[PDB]
């Protein structure tokens, strides 16, 4: 039934973290 | 094939995951004036946001009989080598098409947006570039560039450092003289002088996007937009069944990960 | 809650929406489809999209929604726009494939398959009884053998 | 004309008479045929020979004439008695195959395939238009997807 | 007389042959979007074309 | 009748200029010639191999 | 001089007069004020409810 892979493992949360940027 | 020369960095990150998610951490708060021995009310904390992009997968197929291979060796056409090279070439062309216009379904509707047709802010120019004066063509392209810059609050990271326009429009700009009264110098030669950081590129892909030409400025920075190709072109080993050789080749590719919304701008109609 | 059915009496056979690849077989990818497309059911083709059987004039049965082994854990469902997004609808249109059957149905080998054509949960379920409500004669398809509980491996003689 | 389409902004898509091997396919060699058999076209079996469709009433349609990829550069035509001689008329009769579509035809997926049963160069060309002149239904054969200019991948469901 | 200064290269390898024939090999087809386990419907083949000047 | 064609007769794509070169402004004349060259360039999808160099 | 980034960008892109040259307003300023360095800031965008150069 359905599948074998848990949903959250079908998503790769990127290791690169993007900091918020503000005016110069 | 100008996308990979278009400055966008390609990131093969999430191998076979069906989605790629990026996280942003923003600092909030600020310092407060305090006395010599006072307890502050200035607290620095941080929050975050998440952005996800689905990953789809394309797969092509080629095949050849042994009679085919031997007969074509008469012509010095190496069907294994030529088929593998066709796979690679079509993969490069597909990556270019995906980066610029994304993926369109076979029936006709479109599923993923690319760089050209992304949901950036799009302003329509006065008239077509051919009908348009050299000064007004310069004004249109420069108004696009600086409108994007104002949108990003002129942050060096998100500031548009590249512009891609249809080869028709790029040639027109390169050959339209800005004003005859000054010199023969062209509109493109004026833009390349007043915007020494923006490199102007071109693509045939822009000739017609959504029923009209589409120029667009964007920033080729990792933190502004990336080209997600999580699975580069994987060509299977040749499966021989009798004398019939068979090859599949799949690559799993996400679209253009436009990390920041107002990191590009469109001139619709030129 | 806890794992369902701690101990099962027998090893369950093939789940619905599964295709045996020993025999000639074809599962064909359709990119556009309907959200909530139940796997292991007959699926129709309408307006250039693979969608669930529902009461219509004469739906174009395009085959059996293939169950993805490496899909999201959960109900057999094809999803769009989620963490469990399924890019294409994998549909089995040739060969031997497992389809759920109506719990009332008691089919047998070489019996003409009938799909269910209703706007209900029973949409796309197979059956032998032709007097069943919304029984649509699937062209050139026969029940082959009972695989699992309320799941039968049928044989599509030609493509669907 | 000299090298039509000097530069293309996209790689040309699949030509006609080309069968995809990823699925259950069959191309079966017929050792006798008619001179002037167009590759990527519906052929018929008559009097113990494969031949181009003509004014006949109820031809037994074999299948798509396979395009000999390492055949002759030029028209996709089978030919006897030449340096451009093809010994056997290999004919695609099962699965997904590309056939030239009538220049005026606008088909879609799962559309029944009608072949032009005429005496012309338009013989054997596939069309979705039943009302078209000199066309007969190629029973158990549907359109799948527009590959190239006036070329469509169709599906021969049974051995055609 | 300007043509011979028109920049077009002159080829004289034909000899006495009644024509010169030229062949260009394309590649054709394209990838199709597939699922986890599907039979591909996108084929990639190799095609050719020719042109002869008499 | 014409047997074979040449540079000027060939079945290239033709566009009628707005007016003759005798009375078009120098800016208009430059734009006409540049439009010719760049529309040739556009017809070949801006491929340096086939771009009009004469 | 510090001007809002919008004004600085308009200065650095608006050509002084196309009849003279492509030289922009900012380039003309840099030539005629060899001692003035022209900077930019974002906080000048709305100080006092109205953009302000200093």
């Amino acid at each position: 039934e359905g599948g074998i892979i848990l949903a959250r493992n079908l998503e790769h949360v990127s290791s690169e973290i993007f900091t918020q940027e503000f005016a110069g | 094939l100008t996308f990979l020369q278009g400055g966008i960095v390609v990131n093969n990150e999430g191998g076979y995951a069906t989605s790629v998610t990026k996280l942003k951490l923003k600092a909030e708060g600020g310092f407060r004036e305090s006395g010599n021995d006072t307890n502050t009310t200035g607290k620095i904390t941080l929050s975050g946001e998440s952005d996800s992009i689905p990953v789809f997968t394309l797969e092509g197929e080629s095949d050849w009989s042994e009679i085919e291979l031997k007969q074509a060796e008469l012509q010095n056409v190496n069907l294994p080598s030529r088929y593998f090279e066709a796979h690679a070439e079509l993969y490069n062309r597909k990556i270019d098409e995906l980066g610029y216009l994304g993926q369109t379904r076979t029936d006709g509707t479109q599923k993923t947006l690319g760089l050209l047709n992304y949901g950036f802010v799009a302003s329509g120019a006065g008239d077509t570039a051919a009908n348009l004066s050299g000064d007004n063509l310069y004004q249109a392209i420069a108004d696009l560039i600086t409108d994007q810059w104002a949108g990003v609050f002129n942050v060096e990271t998100y500031k548009a450092d590249r512009v891609v326009m249809p080869d028709t429009v790029y040639n027109i700009c390169a050959k339209k003289i800005l004003n005859s009264n000054g010199s023969e110098m062209s509109v493109l030669r004026a833009l390349m002088t007043n915007f020494p950081t923006v490199t102007f590129g071109l693509t045939t892909k822009a000739r017609d996007v959504g029923g009209t030409s589409r120029t667009t400025a964007y920033s080729s920075n990792r933190r502004a937009m990336q080209m997600r190709i999580p699975t580069p072109l994987n060509v299977s080993s040749v499966d021989q069944r009798g004398f019939k050789y068979y090859v599949e080749s799949y690559f799993g590719v996400a679209g253009l990960d436009v990390i920041e919304d107002t990191a590009g701008r469109h001139l619709t109609g030129l | 809650m806890a794992f369902n059915n701690a101990v099962l009496q027998e090893v369950s056979d093939l789940p619905a929406g599964e295709v045996i690849k020993a025999s000639p077989h074809n599962v064909s990818a359709f990119e556009v489809f309907q959200n909530g497309l139940i796997e292991g059911r007959f699926v129709k083709f309408d307006a250039g999209s693979i969608d669930i059987l529902d009461a219509s004039a004469t739906p174009t049965i395009a085959g059996i929604a293939k169950r993805k082994v490496t899909g999201e854990i959960g109900p057999g469902v094809y999803s769009t726009s989620g963490i469990e997004i399924d890019q294409v609808a994998e549909v089995i249109n040739f060969g031997f494939a497992t389809v759920t059957v109506q719990d009332a149905a008691a089919p047998s080998k070489y019996d003409p398959v009938y799909a269910i054509n209703l706007d209900s949960a029973e949409a796309g379920k197979a059956t032998e009884n032709s007097g069943a409500t919304g029984a649509l004669a699937v062209a050139d398809c026969v029940f082959w053998e009972q695989k699992a509980a309320n799941v039968w491996l049928v044989r599509m003689n030609k493509f669907l």
